[PDB]
Formats: C-alpha cells, structure tokens, sequence
C-alpha cells in the first residue's frame, strides 16, 4: 500500500490514534465531517455508474436485393400520394412485389378485420416475405378514446393479426418524425414515439415476427424510399434505424460521461410542487426528496387524496421537514378537474413552480392480450394527464416540469405492451416543449423499491434526478443494470447492436 | 485388498519439472529448485522481506519453490476463452494439464474416456487468486471453486465417476 | 469414552469470509481457525478420534 | 477523482474558507499540508530511483544447435571442466562443434586471433553461431595490470569477427560475473567489466552480438545442456544467469525508499577523502558533504590546487562551515595514496568516508578500442578505488562510496572503454560486503552541467538528496537517474529489442503502444 491510502483507511475506519500516525487533538471535530465527505463521494461514484442517454450513430449504408413478396399495410388517407407510392416501386426497382393493402381508421384499429383484410389481400398467392407497415403515419386519435393514437392501436392490431394468421413474414414497422437525431433535427410526435414503445417490446415478446423500425423525413423522395428498401432487404442487423438527408443513423445506449465539475445551478425549491400520484409507490419518494430540500408548500395529487392507504402516516411525516402539505383527490386524466384543482387548491402566496408527474394506471399485459380500451385507461392519466397540465400551466415560468418515463421505453422488456408506449410518448413531449421554449425533462427510470436491472435506492435516485435537474438533462437515463447477466439474456430473447458502445455490455457477450 | 497399479503421472513441481523423467532428472542430480519470489505477480517482493518475524505483513523468507510459468496454459484447447482464462485459478488451468498428460502416458486417449465410470479424486485448497475482466465476474465464480478444482476434468473429459 | 476409538469424520464444508482484526497474539489461532481442513480434524484432536478427519 | 484532487487543492493552498464548505480545521490543516507536502517530495525523490534484479524464469525446452557452432576456448583451462561438457552438449544437440584451442597473448591482440580464427574455421563452413570461454581466465594482461585478460580477449573477439566480416552470431560466457541472490557469492570485478562492455557491444553491433550468459562455480552436463539450450533457443534475453535453482534474467526495477525504514544516520564526521573532488561531481559531492557539517574534507584530484575553479570552491566549502585540504595525487599510484593517507589525513579528524568519483575519459567506438586505451581508463577508475580499499582496512570507515553510471546499468554506444570500469566497481563493491565492509556503487544518471534521448539530467541537489537516502538505508547497488520512459523505452528497443525493462510500468506501457 501508499501513504495516502493508509490515511483514508483512517478516516473511514474513523481511528484518530491511527489517523496522527499516518501523518506528522483537533481532529476530533474534523473526523466525523470528513469521513462524511469520503461517504458522500462514494456515493456519488455509484450514481455516476447509473447515468445513460440514448444517442443516434451515423452508419454507412450499396443496392440490397429484395426477395419475394413485401406487403405494404397503408392507411387509406394517405394512399394513392406520397410515401405508399415511392415504397411501392423502390421494392418494384429492387427485385420484389410490392401489395399495397389500403385499410380505413375503424378495420385497422381491429385485429380481427385487420387479419381478414391481410388474408383478403394476398388471396391465394404466396406467402409474403416481408409487412412493411405505414399505419403509423397517420396522426388522428382512435374514435371515442381520445388518449389512444391510430398510429398506436394499427400497430398493435397488424402484429396480433399477422399472429392470428401465422404468415412468418418480418414485419417492418415505419414511421415519421417519431426520433429526433440531431437535436436541432426537429421535435419528435408523440402518436409516433408510442409505436417504438410498442415495437421494442413486440420485438422481445415475438423476434421472428418483428424486424424493426425505421424513422423517415418530413417529405417524400425517390432516394430516401431506396434507401429504406436498402436497409430492410440487406444484411443489417440494425432494428432501430432513421433516415435523414445527411445519411443513416441507428439507435444506441451509452454511458453518460462523468460530471466531475461543480454543478452551479442549485435546485432551489419553493412556491409550490405540483406532484402527481403522490400517495403512490414513487410520488412518495419524490414527497420525501422535496420536503428535505427545503420546498415551501407540496400540492400532492391523486384519484384517493387523504382517503389513501398511508395518507394520515405521509403527512405526519413530511409536516416536520418544513413544508405545507395539501394532497388532493382528483382525477389527472379529466381536463374540467385538473382547470379547477389549479385555483380551488393551490393558493395565491405560493404559485405552482414545478410539477412532477407521476400518475399511472397498474395495468401490465402480453401483446396477444392487448385491447384499444385497455390502453385507453393507461394513456387516460400517464399521457393525457401531462398534456392538460402543460397547457393550463402555459401562463406561469416553470423552473422544472419532469415527466417520469421507464426503462421499458428506453430498451423494452416483455409484458410492457401497455406501459412503454405511454412512457415514449412522455419522452417525444419533452422535446417538444423544450423547443417551445419551455422546460421539460424525461427520466428514464429502472425499478425503484425482472432481472439483471437491480432496484434503485430512493434516496441515490432523488439524488440523480436532482443532479439532472442542476443540469439541462435533456432525456437522462438512470438505472442499475447487471450488464453482466441482463446484455445475455437480452441477446438471447433478440440479438441486437442497440448496446454496442457500452463497453460492460459490449464485453459481456464476447 | 487388490493392489491398485499406477499406469501413467504427470506433474509440474519447482526446477524445470515438466513430467515424471524431468523430476527424475532433478532428484537423480541432486538439485535445489529454491529461487527467488516471482517477479510478474504484482508482489511487493522488496518491501515484504524483514528478518524480524513478529513484523506485520511481512516475511523473512526471500526464495521458494515456484513455477515460474505458473499462468501459461492452452486455453483454446480446452473450449475456454482468453477472458474466462484470466479470470480462472491457475490451479484449475494446471490440473487440466496435467490431467490430460496423465491419460496419455497411460496409454489411453483422454477422449476415449468419455462416458466412462472414471473418478477424479483431487486434494486442493482456496489460495486466493481472485483477490476481474468485464464480462467474466460468472466466470470468476466457477473458475475459483475448490470443487470445481476436480469437477472440471469430469466436466471437460466427460467423466462420469465421483470427482 | 470415543477417545482413542477407531472413529472417522466426514465433512462437507467449504471456506467462507469469516476472517480475511483477530486479537494480538491470536494470529497463531487464526491460521487453524479458519482452515477448511480444521472443520473436521478439529473434532477429532478435540474428541481424540484416530479415524481418518 | 477530480474532487479527491479538488480536496488536496484546498490542503495544499491552505485555504480554511473553501475546505471547510467542501473551526476545528485550523490547527489540523497545516499538519495536513506538511504531511501532504513532504509526500510530494518524498515521491520526487523515489522517481528517480531503480535497482537492477534477477528475474527467475520458466525453463524452456530449447531448440537444437542450428549449424556448425564454434567454441573459443582459452589454453589454459584446456580441455578439463567447462570446455568439456559444452562442446559434449553442443554435439549432442544437434550440432558440429570445433573447439579452439588460444594463448593469452593470441587471445588479447584482434590481427592474432583473428588469424587464428580464420586458420580453424578455413577447411570448414562460415559457422552459424560463435561461443567463446575466454573470459573464464582471471588473469591480468601482461605488462598491463588494471586491464583484465577477460576484457581484452572479449574485446578482440569482437573487433575480429568485423574483420573478418562472419555473419555468426556471438554469445560470450562468462563464471561469477554476476550474483542473482545473497546466496550467491560476490562477482569477480574482472568478469564483470565483460558484461559492461557486452551491453555496449550489444547496442553498437545488434546482429554480431547474440549475448552474455553466466555459469555457476562448477561444471556439470546439466548445465552445459541448458547453455545451448538458451543460445539455440526462440531468445529475445541477452543477459542470463544459470544456477542450481534454474535460469534468471537480468532487469532493472523501481526501488522507492518511502515504505523503506530509515536505519543510520548520515552524519559527516572526521576526515571525508573525495577523488575527483576540485571538479565534475566530485565537487557537488564536496558542496553536500559541507551542508552536512563535516568536520574536514581532503579533496584529491591530479591537478588539485592547479585545477580550474579550486582556489573559489575551498573558499566556499569554509563559508559553510567545514575544514578543507586539496591535494594534487595521482590515485593510480599506490605510494602516492599511501603517503596522502598519512600526511594529508590529520590526527584529530581521522578518516571516516571515502567517495571515490575519480575518472579519466578516452570514448571510442569498439572498432577502434585497444588495450592500451583500456589500461589507461581503468587505472584511476578501478586501480584507484582498489588501493583506497586496501590502504584503509585497519581504518573503520562509516561508507565506502563508489560512483558508477548508467553506461554500466544498461548501455549506450560509444561507452565501451567507460562502462567495464564503472561494472567491475559495482563487483568490487560486493566483494567488500562479502568482508564485511560498508562498499555502495551508486548506477548514476546525467548530471546537471557535468544524451538527452529520453534519459533527462539529473538536478544536483535531488540527487545527492538521493544518494543521502540510500546512504541511510544500507542499500547495496542504487541506480539513480531520470528516465522519460515514454520516449527511452522506444529509443533503446529501436536500437536493439530487450525486454531488460519489462518490470517497469511505464516503459513496458511505451512498448506494448507503438
């Protein structure tokens, strides 16, 4: 060993008589506060070791050959113009044959429809070897449940009827301003973020069945549709890709680098911290976090209010940190409740500052099982909440408005069908509001308190989330992975190139 | 009572020794094989040695029986990869060796026993050489095992008797 | 009445991180105290077993 | 980390206000920043110090003897001990051996043996490898005393394969050169002036020199089969040892003094005699011992009070306090050190230390590299150390300091008539530990005023603050010198590939990176 090593072991053992030997009675008020310190540090090396961003990588792309018959799944609002008619003849120019299916808003929200259209379709024919979906390019919302996308219903009514009729075809799924590249590339759609959700997990819950996704610019081109040709006929194992005019680019995890320098940007807390699902699991938490950085007034909300499991335990609690506490019982999802909870509840002297959404609807299934009612109720209070309070909220200055997204959009993992496309859809709201001017922030969280992605403890998380919101943390993600174990088994449900520039993850498979 | 014939050795021990006539060679000259510490093993072999003996940590001894080759091994051989290699006690790597080796000076071809009620009976202890490669912390596990010091050769000779 | 019996111990046992800070003196103790070849021969120097431990 | 390092700007600097937001602090933070600041110094120090070592390798299962190898052999062993059983482990390995039988006049002149080489090898083929015993004679050359047999025969051996331009690869012998362990007996300072000229023939002509190797007292089968073993082998190590134990290699390591306890104090009393004292090193080694409150200093040199710069350097030894004595003295000349050690030397500061940094320079390329040059480079250097040992036996002296070079740790072109000298006192010095005598050869760097391809000057002051902490640790051999690693172990493997700095982070990192 060294000098300086044999002095923090001092220090952390907190033993004075060594501590004067390893150097040249003071120290007794110095030890405590220093051992503190070197506590605090190692801490803070374990946060660093969570933090990741998803990032996009310019990749050189030379005339694929495509084979057999690609069915082309179209809405029939966009058909005859457009995009159906460059992807039609690049498949005609590459060697296949293209079947370009034109399906209405009410057959292809239906899986039942959908799959007897499909059947109708290719009639007696051959089997197709590749379903290139454009479903996702439509914007409206489904009929009756406003907070369900088209875009989001079609895709996941196409995979569960090409699952009904068993085709083995690799459906590729394509989009349009779902991912932004570049940053200044432009502000993704949430309708469309929804769909590489959905489409990370069906690519976990079904490998063979799905293929990828693949983003494509604003207007149409005869090169751009070649080159989407190009990318689903040729030997790329990319499933995560977007076009642009620059080139090709492909979706991929990294390790944040380390801050290593103060961060002058102090979260000062005060007025008023609007905190959705606040009785629940993680509001809890975040409850805690706030009333102990010294916030002035925490209007937590949810559908129970004081009329929750540990309500009267939490408010007794957070009383003697320093802060007025007023938990409510309203509803996020209705537009009425939440214009009347931001006047009736939050009063004048302490205006709303920050808020911090954290509803959603316990809801979990496979893709088979899936419904557009069943995502209606989730989308209802997790998406549908934070745009209603986004824009009531427009006439005040905001310091923060963090959106809580999860890991299951950030990789996927099976069973989260109606759960990540809601959470995707919170991370494409960010940016958009960040480029109204506004600030905005979607944490990608693991698990708080499936393998491989350990639980993280409250009090390191609230501490990344803070260090985050220090600084202008555009989209962190923050979670423990076992790169070990989990980079295994994920390449064993689906082998993918989306952690190759993690060198644990990267390393684990070799 | 049956007397139990021994049909093939092998071995690896201080001074050179690669094989039973090597350790002949050795004893049969009247050799010494105690040398100085290892050099490559990340020993502070300077700042260790003290002739006091109650000094803490350190040791009046400066030379011992060694083998100076002690990481060498063909671990392509074995179906084992150059990080589960590093990341494996050296005294598993020298078992399957000698293993090997002792199979054919037998006489036998060490595939030849493959389903065979053959037993491996290995007297070995934990010495520490995990005191590790990203990507091999699983390795590490099975790869320190005093069990599977002797479990190993039944597993890679696929030995079926007790080990 | 074991004592000086032809009476063997057989232990499954392996070595766990109870030492890696033993009492000054007690380094002689520690070496035995924590060798897996102990568990077994300790109850026969104990107990004066002359079976195999 | 960067807030690790934050915390330590704070310490060091002293500033209160920013340690204690990242009071109790004031009394404790100036013990801290001493502590921190005599670290910093201790680790300045420490950089700069190594020590060579034997590093104990596996025993390969060498090649066969590739070719028809010759063997020098010197005539008076004759065919009795190491002679017999090399040429029997040569033929046995797969190879023709033609043993040569020389004098020890034929063996030290270059046109002789050459004649003689060319006379053995004429019938025959060109062959493909030379291995010479000629250094195994401890004699001294006739009529040239200070200039070893060993040395002369190794030098003409070279110089005549250039002449008679043999593509052969020559690997020389050598017996007791070199000690691996205590065990091992103290190296004959003869034998060990061959290893520092093959370290200089190694760089000068990479191809002709294959290496050294050094056998153990007795002669044996076994041994001899381990010799060829290494010299037909796959190679890449150019300095062996055998022994008993097996085969070892010459390295350089790092030798930090800082976990090292200090024993003894350097305190210099009585008498110091200084060769080389009026200049050079000598001089800084003169200003040190001053500094230390030595009481008198008989500083010895050829020209003494005539040197240049005498007449101010006495004036500033006794500003500093110490009494002082120049005596012009050739130390070659045994009467002249026996009459200084009398006269000079007052009887109430008797001797106590002596520092011997005496040398006469004469470089030259190994081509042009004669006896006669040698003899006069050795005189001083050697001869002159070896009468100042003899001449102060009855006197108990506190430190016997012999100042040696890098040219002697591992070579440079160039030093071939420098580094045999500075390699046969760092033998000497171990021969006088064996006696029971304080002897320490100091493997000195560049000095400050008096080849920067990596290796960087060394600042006076940090190296007698060096040679002052080895000093109080009773170390036996310290190499003291400052090396860029990045830059030197790439120049010296560019100009023949060693792996002599294996054991050194920074210079194995340099090479693994190229």
């Amino acid at each position: 060993t060294s000098a300086e090593a044999r002095f923090w072991d001092a220090v952390e053992d907190e033993d004075l008589e060594a501590l004067v030997a390893a150097i040249g009675a003071s120290w007794a008020g110095v030890l405590p506060a220093l051992a503190g310190w070197r506590r605090r540090q190692r801490e803070q090396s374990a946060l660093d070791d969570l933090r990741y961003k998803v990032t996009w990588k310019p990749t050189a792309v030379d005339g694929a050959s495509a084979t057999g018959t690609w069915l082309v799944v179209v809405p029939e609002s966009l058909a005859g113009g457009g995009w159906p008619v460059v992807v039609a003849r690049a498949v005609d120019q590459a060697g296949g044959r293209p079947v370009v299916l034109s399906v209405d808003a009410a057959d292809g929200a239906d899986r039942s429809r959908l799959g007897l259209r499909i059947h109708e379709a290719l009639g007696e024919g051959p089997v197709p070897d590749a379903v290139v979906s454009l479903l996702a390019l439509d914007p409206s919302a489904l009929p009756g449940l406003p907070d369900v996308p088209q875009a989001l219903a079609s895709t996941a009514a196409l995979v569960q009827a090409l699952l009904d009729l068993g085709l083995e075809a690799r459906l590729w799924c394509v989009t349009s301003g779902a991912v932004s590249v570049s940053g200044a590339d432009g502000p993704s759609a949430p309708e469309q973020a929804a769909v590489w959700g959905f489409g990370r997990v069906a690519g976990l819950e079904h490998p063979h069945l799905w293929a990828g996704l693949v983003d494509l610019p604003p207007e149409a081109d005869e090169r751009t549709a070649a080159r989407l040709v190009g990318v689903l006929a040729g030997a790329g194992g990319e499933d995560q890709v977007a076009l642009r005019s620059s080139g090709v680019f492909v979706r991929r995890l990294v390790r944040a680098p380390a801050s290593e320098v103060p961060a002058v940007r102090s979260w000062k807390p005060g007025g008023t911290v609007l905190v959705t699902g606040g009785t629940g699991g993680l509001g809890r938490q975040v409850a805690r976090w706030l009333a102990r950085g010294g916030a002035d007034h925490l209007l937590l909300v949810s559908r129970r209010g004081v009329d929750a499991p540990g309500a009267d335990e939490l408010v007794d609690e957070l009383t003697d940190l320093g802060a007025r506490v007023t938990v409510a019982a309203c509803d996020v999802a209705d537009r009425d409740a939440v214009q009347r909870l931001l006047s009736e509840q939050v009063p004048s002297d302490a205006p709303l500052t920050a808020v911090i959404h954290t509803a959603a609807v316990l809801d979990d299934g496979v893709i088979d099982s899936l419904s557009p009612e069943r995502m209606e109720q989730v989308l209802r209070v997790k998406v549908g909440g934070a745009v209603h309070l986004y824009e009531l909220t427009r006439e005040s200055d905001l310091s923060a408005f963090v959106l809580f997204s999860s890991f299951g959009s950030t990789f996927g993992l099976p069973g989260l069908g109606n759960y990540a496309p809601g959470n995707a859809a919170l991370e494409a709201l960010a940016e958009q509001w960040r480029a109204e001017g506004r600030p905005a922030t979607a944490v990608g969280w693991g698990t708080w308190a499936t393998h491989g992605i350990h639980e993280l403890e409250p009090a390191l998380a609230t501490a990344a989330l803070e260090q985050a919101l220090e600084r202008d943390e555009s989209s962190p993600v923050i979670i423990d992975i076992d790169w070990e174990r989990f980079a295994v088994a994920f390449h064993a449900k689906r082998p993918t190139r989306g952690f190759e520039l993690v060198p644990e993850a990267q390393a684990a498979l070799e | 009572r049956e007397p139990i014939a021994i049909i093939g050795m092998a071995c690896r021990l201080p001074g050179g020794v690669d094989s039973p006539e090597g350790l002949w060679e050795l004893v049969d000259s009247g050799t010494d094989a105690i040398a100085g510490f290892p050099l490559d093993r990340g020993w502070d072999v300077e700042g260790m040695y003290d002739p006091d003996a109650e000094a803490p940590g350190k040791t009046y001894v400066k030379e011992a029986g060694f083998l100076y080759d002690a990481g060498e091994f063909d671990a392509g051989f074995f179906g084992i990869s150059p990080r589960e290699a590093v990341s494996m006690d050296p005294q598993q790597r020298l078992m399957l060796e000698a293993s090997w080796e002792a199979f054919e000076r037998a006489g036998l071809d060490p595939a030849r026993q493959r389903g065979t009620a053959t037993g491996v009976f290995v007297g070995a202890t934990a010495t520490g050489y995990v005191s590790v490669p990203e990507g091999a912390e699983g390795f590490a596990i099975t790869g320190n095992m005093t069990a599977v010091t002797s479990g190993r050769i039944s597993y890679t000779l696929g030995l079926q008797g007790p080990a | 009445r074991q004592r000086g019996t032809a009476t063997g111990v057989f232990v499954g046992a392996t070595a766990t991180g109870y030492v890696s800070e033993v009492p000054e003196g007690a380094e002689g103790f520690a070496i035995t105290g924590n060798m897996t070849a102990v568990t077994s021969g300790r109850i026969s120097y104990t107990l004066g077993l002359q079976g195999p431990a």
